[PDB]
């Protein structure tokens, strides 16, 4: 003899020894990114060519 | 020939025969007179205690 058993109620499981179906379906997926960046460039230049008598001491 | 179980699935009862459908009137039901016979007994406490 077994216990109560309804009979429009779907089939789980209640009691310990009782069966179940897993489906396994994982799809797990992380990522991740970053960066920086810097930049500095200079240049200075002066010249006198040709210079006068009067400008000669300086 | 038909068994039929109460709620914990074990057979009380056997059943076949005729069927008396009225002939408005109700035509997919019918009633069986004497119809099954008992297989089964349930224990019961009647007569012990006072």
């Amino acid at each position: 003899n077994y216990g109560y058993q309804p009979l429009f109620e779907d089939r789980r499981p209640r009691n310990i020894g009782d069966t179940l179906t897993i489906v396994l379906q994982e799809n797990v997926s992380a990522s991740k990114s970053s960066s920086a960046n810097a930049s500095r460039d200079g240049k200075t230049s002066f010249g006198f060519d040709t210079v006068p008598r009067y400008l000669q001491g300086l | 020939m038909t068994p039929l179980k109460g709620v914990d699935s074990q057979v009380y009862a056997l059943a076949q025969g005729n069927i008396l459908v009225g002939g408005v009137n109700q035509l997919n039901g019918g009633r069986i007179t004497n119809g099954a016979i008992i297989e089964r007994e349930l224990p019961t406490q009647f007569g012990a205690g006072n």
